[PDB]
């Protein structure tokens, strides 16, 4: 996260760290959606152009974390993966369309002060909240700058951008399965996700029922926090039928 | 049933330092 | 990263 701030304790209790076993390193962000299911970006797991192809045994899930590097004794929980499920129409060849994957944990995680699931939006939530100018919140342990690494979980609040402005900022084809967020040059304020934050949640707090909903997943961007560029996020609601189908079957 | 309600915030009626910024943006 | 038990 570029130009964000340290998270408060328990501020994002659905935050998950995807952690490579060998070598030990941050793979990506992710989010807890029930005691058994974790949501992330497909490209965190599968990206042939970079020869990335992680199998279940290659990584661990770390939940309830604050510190990036510390083993948080009596606080964080470490879970192994039973199965990964990548969207069958994830487009890694071009633009990361449908950048979404689920991971089922081998055993349920116990909820605590530090560990709790986020809600997924329904059609109404999405129509009401996914509006240009409305702000969401992005969290992660990724790079502090485009060109180092944070001590603790970082957080930034960013407005959703009008679709024409998003399209006009890039040569990449933007689909209905994506949205963009970030400040414009003329707005003065700054902030973006960066390398290491992909797969992490973009959340919004409903003013109707005071619950947090995961509206986006950190997908991609061109550099980090550049003027006139915006972060691109997977549209969770648009892909919810696939989410439900996988959880219902598996 | 309890999704999206944080033990250290919503559950105990405490607010984090910047959630108000989000609320203020939700104008319509 | 600190070692995990
Ligand atoms: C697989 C798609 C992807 C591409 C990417 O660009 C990498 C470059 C620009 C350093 C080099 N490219 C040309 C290969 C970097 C990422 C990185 N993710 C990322 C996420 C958000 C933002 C942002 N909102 N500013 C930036 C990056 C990554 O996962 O490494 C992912
Ligand atoms: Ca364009
Ligand atoms: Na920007």
């Amino acid at each position: 996260i570029v130009e964000g701030s340290d998270a408060e304790i328990g501020m994002s209790p659905w935050q998950v760290m995807l952690f490579r076993k060998s070598p030990q390193e941050l793979l990506c962000g992710a989010s807890l959606i029930s005691d058994r299911w974790v949501l992330t970006a497909a490209h965190c797991l599968l990206y042939p152009p970079w020869d990335k192809n992680f199998t279940e045994n290659d990584l661990l899930v770390r939940i309830g974390k604050h510190s990036r590097t510390r083993y948080e004794r009596n606080i964080e929980k470490i879970s192994m993966l039973e199965k990964i499920y990548i969207h069958p129409r994830y487009n890694w060849r071009e633009n990361l369309d449908r950048d979404i994957a689920l991971m089922k944990l081998k055993k349920p995680v116990a909820f605590s002060d530090y560990i709790h699931p986020v809600c997924l939006p329904d059609r109404e939530t999405a129509a009401s909240l996914l509006q240009a100018g409305y702000k969401g919140r992005v969290t992660g342990w990724g790079n502090l700058k485009e060109t180092g690494q944070p001590s603790v979980l970082q957080v930034v609040n960013l407005p959703i951008v009008e679709r024409p402005v998003c399209k006009d900022s890039t040569r990449i084809r933007i689909t209905d399965n994506m949205f963009c967020a970030g400040y414009k040059p003329d707005e003065g304020k700054r902030g973006d996700a960066c390398e290491g934050d992909s797969g992490g949640p973009f959340v919004m707090k409903s003013p109707f029922n005071n619950r947090w909903y995961q509206m986006g997943i950190v997908s991609w961007g061109e550099g980090c926090d550049r003027d006139g560029k915006y972060g691109f996020y997977t549209h969770v609601f648009r892909l919810k039928k696939w989410i439900q189908k996988v959880i219902d079957q598996f | 049933a309890d999704c999206g309600l944080r033990p250290l915030f919503e559950k105990k009626s405490l607010e984090d330092k910047t959630e108000r910024e989000l609320l203020e943006s939700y104008i319509d | 990263f600190e070692e995990i038990p």
